[PDB]
């Protein structure tokens, strides 16, 4: 109840955070390789 | 005893000469005794360390010391085959005819172990062959029991 | 196969239910333990020759036994240690997988065929054979906290009221006792013996006579007389049952007529049969029960049952007895395994959340959260079948397999939803299409993962067992995963998935999801454009790839290796070692000092100090001691400064300020049946003739020559003990015979007085206890107390020892040790920080090559293992690589395409190495398994990309570039889903601080680094490899 | 393995009944085959060593190691280990009114390893600052020490 | 030449303690006679290698 | 395998031999069991070639 | 009976007892599979109930 709710909230927070981090890494690396081509 | 005495005992029983000189510079008790009454001389004679015996007899080491039973460094250097250490202890004032708490002399030990050069250099400086143990057996009887004939010849 | 289940969903539901039931029954019917049997089985022959010197036992017992240790199977090596306390310990170490039972009985029988060659004293005391590998699970303590009752009373109460119950308990195997039960101590006084002209031999004879048992017969026994009506058993005098009975023993009758007893010339007590060892729990006298777990038992339930059985017996205890439970390591197991289970559940939840974020439908997220539990339960069932347990290694393997389990289901479901959204088809035909695209790739993936994870299960030694656990659990999980994905997941994607018209991909649906759809579409377009631009010129990137590979190699060579991480198990050890000729009063002073330090300075992080005086990890004597320090729960030690590393450092720095002692503090290592496991243990042996003195000289010479290479060797130390003084007695027989004295009586007097003598047995309260005869301490303390001891001559005239003793001082060893029947001296060392153990070991070999003649060397412990397991990894990974190449050539039907998949390995390896180099980790086992996991997942992704591209270039007749772009576009989403779910399920293991932080971190750091780096770089490099390879061929 | 185990379990049930002169030599129970796998030989090219010395070296430094190497069931030494051979003479024994029995008691007495305790043993007194193991007698190691016997 | 109780205390109760820690064990009984003869009987589960 | 172990152990104790002590092998059924299998394998290869 | 005096079964009785305790489950398991396997040969959750 408390643990499930806390972990679920931790997830609801860190999911889009890490998604943004990964998509931004992809954006940056794609820009780099566009510049190197 | 004191810290430096214990460290010097450790050095002598291990056989580190530089540490011995250092501890000697700081004014260590060269007569520092163990729990069984032994001294750095006893140890360096047991384990056959020579440079340390010199370094010790040069800094004021007691050569006629004795443990809780009367075994001076001669009793140890005698029946371990140590020639140089015996020569050194003798050239520095060692009682070549001392006794333990059981009436034993370095000749008895050198004869038990069959040593000859030790017996020679001891007789040179006045090793009384005719001293009697607490049972009534001198070096001659010891040699006869051991079956050694050249020793008995040297002793007669 | 999947089309047989898309039409038959209920058969798939049935298979799933069967797997679930099997896994449940297993979970309920599985052992549980910290670690499996990893250390090679060892057996210890333990003996005791009381009142003896190491040379005596080494000559009379050890040489004999070692000589008769011939004809035993799978023997790997043999060691022996002989102490001046009279004890002997011969340790035989057998190969791994040896059935320790048969080996134990083999050695016990080869020993029973040697007992008649030992003296009656060893046979009397008893030679034991024990299994030494299996360490203790918990240790139960018993203190008084009341009117002081010596630790011997506590040991007796334990052996009589707390040992049978603890052994009847479930899961409890061997139960060892610290103290010894009572014994009739008879302390004699030489003065009161000289009064009446007696000796100890007379006492021994009198006791042997008046405490024996006599067979008598029967009253009317066969053959009977005709007419006999009564048969009755006869009972003659029997053993005695108190001290008073022992007092009324007739030793003599004085001429005047008076009768001498034992009460007069001998104090009689109920005391311990050995005082060499002492125990104190927080300055309180204590006794201890050592408890071992039996094969195929649960540690948690066993400990719970032990605590219950001990709570039962509090009512029936004297006032002033409480159990306090030192050295309980089951809580650490509980917490670690519960945290791993927490991780599994959190991963199951994150899969749901990610699928909802990416697909926007509940019926699709319901699918992966139905499949992963099935696979986990099936893995549990497979473990139960193969005879495994639930432990740290197994469960971490499950955690690392969660990634692949998630990947499979996500791939299936996402591809199906993609087809349904693009072509507008319904779920059934969409699933048929997806499976047609995916099934061959999944089978090839399974076989590739097998080729990757299996060959690690053939390493040799103790590491082989760890790799076996990981490999078997992960392979079972992966196989069940592919079976499910080919059986159940389609059956659910064809029924649950609700249809949605074509053209409705996410455009619209205002809100956070309608926004994520468009953001992901923008990122997809950008990534596709970047890839398309990359494919215009590829040589620019076949060089960045070599740069990455070279960086990977540099990081690999600059990564310090290891075995396993040290953890905070709630307990650690302190070691006390005084100088040579110390006593146990001094050691107890030092131990009380340590206890005060711990209970005063570390009062906030400590609960107990179980101080044992007489036993050090290297040696047994008054000179040695140890202290088990048990810490409060981790919930009560918030902080890094309150951990075991910091407490150990502080305590060591503080105890550096203690004089005439070498007091250290160390952390209870990983698997304890092993040791420090630095991969460095050395043995000098006198292979030809040499004695102890030349061998010690050679040892010291080697230590000197090793101190001259502090750049490869550090802390080179001997584990043995240094020679100490000995009191020699050169008895003479001439005088002893002239006085009429039996040398045997001389020796018996000497021994029984100063050493002790097991005489006979007696019966107290329904138990058989011994009867020792010794001297009152006052008369054994100093050599001048020897003349106080008189022998009885043949003429009835006493004689003093001073008449023939002729005593002296000498120096001799209190602990001799041998290796394979030869005298030896051990040496412990380490590799200098910055080098490997192989360089150190080769250097030590080169040094030993410069030793005197007759001196050789040999390796033991992990070093031995490190001489086997050093030449396996490359061969087995080459086998793996070739098998993978063949599986991929089969999957694609081309000898060149597989390379496009076999170059994505460094793209994850470098991420793992970067993460490990940042966090400050080592190339331990968990890191290697995580590396293999990242490799497997990156290979999944590459395989699927290439399969989609090839299927498009063949079926749809598309081109190379168009097919590559369409494939990467179709595959980006599931790659990100898998990577995100796995990174999130692993994050705790990386940010963990507490119980298991070490292994959790070593896993998660590498796994996360590999996931990030692969997820980010493969989607750019795999197209490049594919294009280049399809062009050059 | 189980066969050897049962045989040893049944033999232990008889050893008490055998003469000590047999228990001392040593009863052995082996799984050996009946054919010599191999026969290692040891020779001296210098011609200074006899069969006895070579056999003693083999038995002391080569046999106990090879009787443990994971597959050997039995080892037969083609010679014999050293031993103190005491060649009595009845004439010189009667000349002194002796018998072999005395020559055996003297050896069992003067060639022994005595357990003599230690100074500062347990339980000690308060204030004891010393501990040392006593040594009273040791097994002899040379023919001279055996001649010294009284 | 030993009473029953004598054996029960010197032999039976001495050997019946270790045996509690054996694998796949079901039960155990023991008898101590007046002729000194003593017997202990351990019964293991079915499917065990004797 | 047993003979290999034996020969290895002997090679592990030879360096400490006194002067003159040399080991010899007047009886070994191992070389036959090696060369026979080698000959059968040579035969298999020749058969492949034919 | 008095307190502290317990009872138990050994030999045949033991097994007998075990039997009585093993059957209730034996019937359940042996039924479940049939309900499931049927559902497999005939894809339906109703005719297995029938």
């Amino acid at each position: 109840m408390l643990e499930l709710l806390k972990s679920l909230v931790f997830a609801v927070i860190m999911v889009p955070v890490v998604m943004a981090i990964i998509l931004g890494l992809i954006y940056g690396l794609g820009e780099v390789f566009n510049i190197f081509s | 005893g004191s810290d430096l005495g214990k460290k010097l005992l450790e050095a002598a029983r291990a056989g580190r000469d530089d540490e011995v000189r250092i501890l000697m510079a700081n004014g260590a008790d060269v007569n520092a005794a163990d729990v069984v009454g032994w001294t750095p001389l006893h140890l360096a004679a047991y384990w056959g360390h020579l440079e340390i015996v010199e370094v010790l007899l040069k800094n004021g080491a007691d050569v006629n010391a004795y443990d809780t039973l009367g075994s001076t460094p001669l009793h140890l250097a005698a029946h371990f085959g140590h020639l140089e250490i015996v020569e050194v202890l003798l050239k520095n004032g060692a009682d070549v005819n001392a006794k333990d708490d059981n009436g034993i002399t370095p000749l008895h030990l050198a004869a038990n172990r069959g040593h000859l050069e030790i017996v020679e250099v001891l007789l040179k400086y006045g090793a009384d062959v005719n001293a009697q143990d607490k049972f009534g057996k001198t070096a001659f009887d010891i040699s006869i029991n051991n079956g050694n004939e050249d020793l008995a010849e040297i002793l007669q | 196969m999947p089309n047989f289940f898309i039409d038959r969903p209920i058969f798939a539901w049935v298979i799933a239910i069967i797997i679930m039931l099997a896994g449940g029954l297993a979970i309920l019917k599985l052992p549980v333990a910290q670690y499996p049997t990893i250390a090679p089985p060892a057996v210890t022959i333990s003996a005791s020759y009381p009142g003896a010197d190491a040379k005596t036992v080494q000559d009379t017992v050890t040489q004999v036994i070692e000589q008769n240790m011939n004809g035993i199977d799978n023997l790997m090596y043999m060691s022996s240690n002989s102490d001046s306390t009279g004890t002997v310990q011969i340790t035989l170490t057998f190969e791994s997988g040896t059935d320790a039972d048969i080996a134990q009985v083999q050695v016990q029988n080869k020993l029973q065929l040697a007992m008649p060659l030992l003296p009656q004293e060893v046979q009397q005391q008893g030679v034991s054979v024990e299994k030494s590998s299996s360490s203790f699970l918990m240790v139960v303590g018993v203190i008084n906290t009341d009117g002081t009752m010596t630790q011997e009373d506590i040991s007796d109460y334990v052996a009589a009221n707390m040992k049978d119950a603890i052994s009847r308990t479930s899961g409890v195997g061997d139960v060892q006792l610290f103290g010894s039960q009572y014994a009739m101590r008879i302390w004699m006084n030489p003065n009161e013996l000289n009064k009446f002209q007696l000796t100890p031999v007379d006492v021994i004879t009198a006791i042997k006579a008046q405490n024996a048992q006599v067979a008598a017969g029967q009253l009317g026994g066969t053959p009977p007389v005709k007419g006999q009506q009564l048969n009755a058993s006869i009972i003659a005098q029997t053993r005695l049952t108190s001290t008073e009975e022992f007092g009324k023993i007739l030793l003599k009758v004085n001429q005047d007529g008076s009768r001498v007893l034992l009460r007069d010339v001998a104090k009689i007590e109920l005391g311990g049969e050995n005082y060499d060892i002492i125990a104190e729990f927080n300055g309180q006298p204590a006794s201890g029960l050592g408890i071992k777990l039996a094969t195929g038992a649960n540690a948690l339930d066993t400990a719970a049952a032990i605590r219950a059985e001990l709570a039962k017996m509090e009512p029936f205890f004297p006032s002033g007895l409480k159990i306090v439970y030192p050295y309980d390591t089951t809580p650490f197991v509980k917490i670690s395994i519960h945290e791993v289970v927490k991780t599994l559940v959190e991963a199951i939840i994150l899969v749901f959340l990610v699928m909802y974020l990416f697909l926007q439908n509940f019926r699709a997220t319901l699918i992966p959260t139905i499949a992963v539990p099935v696979v986990l339960l099936g893995t549990f069932a497979v473990l139960a079948a193969f005879g495994f347990s639930i432990n740290t290694l197994t469960m971490f393997g499950m955690v690392l397999a969660i990634g692949l389990l998630v990947d499979d289901a996500i791939v299936v479901v996402e591809n199906v939803e993609r087809v349904m959204a693009e072509e507008g088809l319904p779920p059934k035909e969409a699933t048929r299409k997806s499976m047609g695209q995916i099934q061959g790739a999944l089978v090839g993936i399974a076989m590739v993962l097998s080729a990757v994870f299996v060959p690690m299960a053939f390493f040799g030694g103790s590491t082989g067992a760890i790799y076996r656990q990981f490999s078997i659990t992960i392979v079972s999980a992966m196989a069940l995963s592919v079976l499910v994905a080919l059986i159940l997941t389609p059956a659910l994607c064809a029924t649950m998935l609700k249809p949605i018209a074509k053209g409705d991909h996410g455009e619209g649906k205002k809100g956070f999801f309608g926004w994520f759809n468009r953001m992901f579409e923008k990122s997809t377009h950008h990534y596709t454009d970047s890839v398309g631009g990359i494919l215009r010129s590829t040589g620019r990137y076949l060089v960045l790839y070599l740069i990455i590979v070279v960086g990977m190699a540099y990081l690999f060579v600059r990564l310090p290796s290891s075995f396993l991480p040290d953890e905070d198990q709630g307990v650690f050890m302190t070691m006390v070692q005084l100088p040579a000729g110390a006593t146990q009063e001094r050691t107890q002073k030092v131990l009380n000092e340590v206890t005060h330090y711990y209970l005063t300075k570390e009062k906030n992080n400590v609960e107990s100090v179980f101080a044992v005086n007489g036993f050090g990890f290297a040696g047994r004597g008054q000179n040695t001691g140890i202290a088990f320090v048990s810490l409060k729960d981790w919930a009560d030690r918030p902080g890094e400064e309150n951990k075991v590393e910091a407490i150990t450092m502080r305590a060591t720095r503080a105890f550096s300020q203690i004089k005439d002692a070498m007091v250290f503090a160390f952390n209870l290592p990983a698997i304890v049946e092993l040791g420090t496991a630095t991969g460095f243990d050395f043995e000098l042996i006198d292979q030809a003739g040499l004695g102890h003195e030349k061998l010690t000289q050679a040892r010291n010479q080697l230590l000197a020559e090793a101190a001259k290479h502090p750049d490869m060797l550090t802390s080179v130390r001997p584990n043995g003990l240094e020679d100490t003084p000995q009191f020699k007695i050169d008895i003479d027989q001439e005088k002893a015979q002239a006085l009429g004295v039996s040398i045997n009586d001389i020796n018996t007097t000497l021994g029984a007085a100063w050493g002790g003598s097991y005489v006979n047995d007696f019966i107290d309260r329904g138990r058989v206890k011994k009867v020792y005869v010794m001297s009152e301490a006052k008369y054994r303390m100093l050599p001048d107390d020897i003349g106080d001891w008189y022998v009885r001559a043949a003429d009835g005239q006493m004689v003093p020892f001073s008449a023939f003793s002729s005593s002296r001082w000498e120096y001799g060893s209190p602990r001799l040790e041998r290796y394979n029947g030869l005298p030896s001296m051990e040496i412990l060392g380490q590799a200098a920080p910055g080098k490997s153990t192989g360089e150190a070991m080769e250097l030590m070999e080169q040094l030993a090559s410069k030793l005197p003649t007759g001196v050789g060397y040999d390796w033991t412990g992990m070093s031995y293992q490190e001489r086997l397991s050093g030449n396996q990894a490359p061969s087995l990974y080459a086998i793996s690589l070739i098998v993978v190449f063949l599986c991929l050539a089969a999957l694609y039907e081309s000898w060149s395409i597989p390379f496009s998949v076999m170059l994505v390995v460094p793209l994850g390896v470098i991420g793992a190495l970067l993460a490990a180099t940042f966090r400050g980790l080592t190339n331990d086992v968990y890191f290697q398994v995580g590396l293999l996991t990242t490799i497997g997942l990156s290979a999944k992704n590459a395989i699927l990309i290439v399969e989609f591209a090839k299927d498009l270039m063949d079926k749809e007749g598309k081109g190379l570039i168009e097919a590559t772009l369409d494939a990467v576009r179709m595959r980006l989403r599931p790659i990100l889903m898998t990577s995100l779910a796995f990174i999130l399920g692993v994050m705790p293991l990386v940010i963990s601080t507490g119980a298991g932080s070490g292994a959790q971190n070593a896993v998660g750091t590498g796994v996360m680094g590999g996931m990030v780096t692969a997820t980010v770089l493969a989607i750019f490099f795999v197209p490049v490899f594919f294009v280049v390879v399809r062009r050059r061929f």
